[PDB]
RNA sequence: ACACCCAGCC
């Protein structure tokens, strides 16, 4: 038949939807409480000095 | 016969099953299955209104 | 909250913890009695007696379940009748609220060399809210 | 009535009077064959 | 002291029915067979002079 | 009992790659070499297939 | 014959990745479609056939 | 008729410690198989959800559901005799999210 | 999942060998109006 | 029993425990009762003559219970009847004697079945238990298309073959009923199985005793004979050999039997055996006694 | 029936 993942996920067509925003924490969406221990996403535009954007 | 039989006794209109957290009902709320709905039964008596 | 789990219910689609349930009825021929005698065979209400309102329609000439068939709640799976000293229905009768297809169907000679028949339910079991 | 021998996989065309057994061996187990009635299943 | 003995209506000693053709009996009716039994020796015990 | 079609966690495809896997590592692959080659970055799908017991061999030994 | 169930078959039937490029607009749902059960216009037919001889 | 909406049902779990264990509550019909219950009142029943079970008595005429309304709905045990305390409260993900 | 924002706090993730137990609840769900009542006390049978 | 409805039969349903006529719907009478199970005595036998509800007395616990020299106060006075002890001793021998050969126990029951019919009958009132035992026995082989020969029910019993014979055929005329006429083949699978012969030996012995008799080759021969006869000559034509001793003790057949159905069955001997089976020893080379 | 196990939740 036709149907979409709502139903169920066999009509589901991806594998995976990587979803990112805001690589480098400008809006402090998330609060890390050891900056320095966190890996930088692959988007991010930091150097190694740098942790997280600033707010 | 008076502890198993008299003074507490198997009843009708009686549903068991397990229970699973909700927090979007009020206090005074319980969750109950359709199957369990569509079972047991409540006698309203029939008026004109 | 308290000892509870959220499920993925994409996984449970794909196949995430899903399992089967195997029940097996069994039934046995007896002829014990110096009168009263068990056989298998599809009862009929113009013959037989003790019926209820389940349907005996999907057994077979013999009395027993095909393989392959759907069975329900209060469905026949071992048309079993005593000769009445005309007869009476002792049949198996699904358990309440347990759906499933019959799997297997064996018939042969127990211990006492009686006839004897095993009938194996299947029921997919997908987790749902409240499986442990 | 179709029943199938255990041991060895052979349609046997037995009524129901017949003592169970199987012509070819005589093995004393028989399993249903699958019925010809369609099943449905729906793959969710 | 106990001279005549009340009998238990079938109510209190039913007898169940079991799969094909039982008549499966109560305790109380067993002990009823046996007092019955017993009664009855003694009475033509009694009654013969034994 | 066999390979799952898909992965349960995103649905990426991995019941193709079973005996690719095995192929591999018959080639004296380690395992994670192995997953790398196959294109399973994300660790569910390597959970999947790291983690599988082909119990449908064993099954297959009875006679029908 | 196989060892496994007919539920385990068409969940794992169901779970197979088809082609859908084009098709799928011009495909109406089996609901909406006005056939008994299913035809041409709102399904497409799939058919397995495989025996094991060979050692 | 089959119990609908609104319906009070007397819910109880075992063993039947205290008086609020046994408290009415408003029946709401729901797509899954099992009981459904608000957090706080897992307090007064001293139930978890890792498996446990509970039993649903429905009252049968109209004299008795009014009592079970009017004496024993969960609201009118917020506070019980027993210390003079509530007896439910706020727990575990909102008590903590609360803070 | 629901808006797409990031979680405020970061979330302890990864995998654990779960195990399903037989304690399914379709079978203990049970229910009863008004059912067949046994022999000695003409009372409600005892069981699902 | 629907007033409306006064010849419609009336459904029972359990799950809701009604009995309901199915033509209104109506619900005509009282709450079902449903007799089952939920303090019940032990399974009377249902072979048994009389009722036999009855009750033992247990152990002795204390010094109430006992007497002033060392006895209990109260004992095991059973009332069972004469009858009742003598047939149920008679199915106690039964058991036994069935045990000794591996019968299944339908055929026990079977016998038990004869053996109540006979003793209510009343007409062999002269003849022992066991014999009408043994003889029971044997007709319940025989019915059950399991024949076993005369001689080896009697290896199980103290009751001879005259005297097992002659309750046999007086059960026979007892109960007005009659048995099927046993043939070679019955007494096949297992006087060669005792033997440890091959399966292809038990198809050929199988068909060559059925065409012997087809053919009327043998007149007028007891089957257990001819049978024997059989395995005896199907067995050298095989690897596995069997001499006249063992056959003969397993079959109950005297060497003289054996050895003039031998010799009446040897000259036909090409054309008897089946066509597919494999001449491990050639059919000439049979050794004539 | 009855009996005996096992098991679930406190
Ligand atoms: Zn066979
Ligand atoms: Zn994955
Ligand atoms: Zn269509
Ligand atoms: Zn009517």
């Amino acid at each position: 038949k036709k149907g979409f993942g709502k139903e169920h996920a066999k009509w589901n067509p991806t594998a995976g939807v990587a979803f990112e925003y805001d690589p480098d924490n400008a809006l402090r969406h998330t609060v890390y409480p050891k900056p320095e221990e966190w890996p930088k996403s692959e988007y991010s535009e930091l150097d190694e000095d740098e942790s997280q954007a600033p707010y | 016969r008076v502890r198993g039989n008299l003074m507490g006794k198997r009843v009708d209109f009686s549903a068991r099953t397990v229970i699973t957290p909700d927090p979007n009902l009020s206090i005074d709320q319980v969750g109950v299955p359709r199957s369990i709905a569509a079972n047991m039964t409540f006698a309203e008596i029939v008026t004109p209104f | 909250q308290e000892d509870s789990v959220i499920m993925n219910r994409s996984a449970v689609d794909r196949g995430f913890f899903r399992s089967v349930f195997y029940r097996s009825y069994k039934e046995q021929e007896s002829k014990k009695g110096f009168d009263q005698e068990e056989v298998f065979e599809k009862p009929t209400r113009e013959t037989c007696q003790g019926m209820r309102h389940a349907i005996y329609d999907k057994l077979d000439d013999d009395g027993l379940i095909a393989p392959g068939v759907r069975v329900s709640g209060d469905d026949v799976i071992i048309g079993k009748t005593v000769t009445l000293p005309t007869k009476r229905d002792c049949s198996t009768f699904l358990r309440t609220s347990e759906t499933g297809i019959v799997d297997q169907v064996m018939v042969t000679l127990n211990q006492e060399g009686y006839k004897f028949c095993k009938i194996r339910v299947r029921s997919v079991r997908i987790p749902q809210i409240g499986d442990k | 009535m179709i029943y199938i021998c255990g041991e060895c996989h052979t349609e046997n065309e037995i009524k129901s009077r017949d003592p169970i057994r199987c012509r070819e061996c005589g093995y004393r187990i028989m399993y249903k064959k699958r019925t010809k009635r369609l099943v449905v299943f729906d793959a969710r | 002291i106990v001279t005549v003995l009340p009998v238990p209506p079938l109510s209190v000693r039913p007898a169940v029915v079991m799969q094909g053709s039982a008549r499966n009996q109560d305790d109380l009716t067993h002990k009823l067979a046996d007092i019955v039994k017993i009664n009855n020796q003694l009475r033509r015990n009694e009654q013969n002079g034994a | 009992m066999i390979i799952p079609v898909r992965c349960f966690t995103c649905g990426k495809i991995v019941g193709n790659k079973w005996e690719a896997y095995l192929g591999l590592l018959q080639a004296e692959y380690t395992e994670g070499d192995a997953l790398d080659a196959l294109g399973l970055k994300r660790y569910c799908c390597r959970r999947m297939l790291l983690a599988h017991v082909d119990l449908i061999e064993k099954l297959l030994n009875y006679a029908p | 014959s196989s060892v496994l169930h007919d539920e385990f078959i068409a969940h794992r039937l169901g779970l197979i990745p088809l082609t859908s490029d084009d098709i799928v607009d011009k495909l109406q749902y089996s609901r909406d479609c006005t056939c008994e059960e299913f035809c041409p216009e709102c399904s497409v037919e799939f058919t397995l056939d495989v025996r094991c001889n060979e050692d | 008729r089959h119990m609908c909406d609104g319906d009070i049902v007397i819910f109880n779990r075992q063993p039947t410690l205290h008086k609020m264990s046994m408290m009415g509550h408003r029946v709401r019909i729901l797509p899954w198989s099992t009981f459904r219950l608000n957090l706080s009142v897992t307090t007064p029943y001293n139930a978890d959800f890792d498996g446990d079970e509970m039993n649903l008595h429905l009252p049968q005429s109209l004299e008795t559901r009014a009592e079970i309304q009017e004496l024993a709905m969960v609201p009118r045990m917020i506070v019980t005799p027993q210390s003079n305390r509530p007896v439910m409260g706020i727990v575990q993900d909102t008590l903590t999210a609360v803070r | 999942g629901f808006t797409g924002r990031k979680i405020t706090s970061q979330i302890f993730i990864g995998p654990t060998y779960y195990q399903r137990l037989k304690h399914m609840v379709d079978d203990k769900i049970h229910s009863r109006a008004r059912g067949p009542i046994q022999i000695l006390n003409r009372q409600p049978m005892e069981g699902r | 029993t629907c007033p409306n409805h006064p010849d419609a039969i009336l459904v029972e349903d359990y799950r809701a425990g009604d009995m309901i006529c199915p033509e209104c719907g109506l619900v005509v009478g009282d709450r079902v009762i449903d007799v089952g199970s939920e303090r019940v005595g032990d399974s009377q036998n249902p072979l048994l003559s009389d009722g036999d509800l009855s009750t033992m007395i247990g152990k002795g616990t204390g010094a109430a219970s006992f007497d002033e020299f060392g006895n209990s106060k109260y004992q095991n006075r059973r009332t069972m009847s004469s009858s009742d002890r003598a047939m149920m001793n008679a199915f106690k021998e039964i058991t036994t004697m069935a045990d000794r050969i591996n019968l299944p126990r339908n055929i026990v029951d079977r016998t038990n079945n004869l053996f109540k019919q006979v003793y209510e009958q009343k007409s062999l009132k002269g003849r022992a238990n066991d014999a009408i035992a043994s003889a029971c026995l044997y007709i319940a082989c025989r019915q059950e298309g399991v024949p076993r020969t005369f001689k080896e029910i009697c290896a199980v019993s103290r009751i001879s073959k005259k005297e097992i014979g002659r309750c046999f055929k007086l059960i026979l005329k007892a109960l007005e009923t009659s048995v099927d006429l046993i043939t070679t083949g019955d007494f096949m699978s297992r006087f060669c199985s005792n033997l440890c012969l091959p399966k292809q030996v038990q198809m050929a012995a199988t068909h060559i005793a059925r065409k012997a008799v087809e053919l009327d080759l043998v007149p007028g021969r007891s089957p257990i004979s001819v049978a024997a006869a059989a395995i005896y000559m199907a067995s050298q034509a095989s690897a596995e050999k069997r001499t006249q001793k063992e056959i003969g003790d397993i079959a109950g057949v005297a060497d003289v039997t054996i050895r003039q159905s031998y010799r009446l069955i040897y000259p036909r001997a090409p054309d008897l055996f089946p066509t597919d089976f494999k001449f491990d020893t050639p059919v000439d080379k049979l050794p004539q006694l």
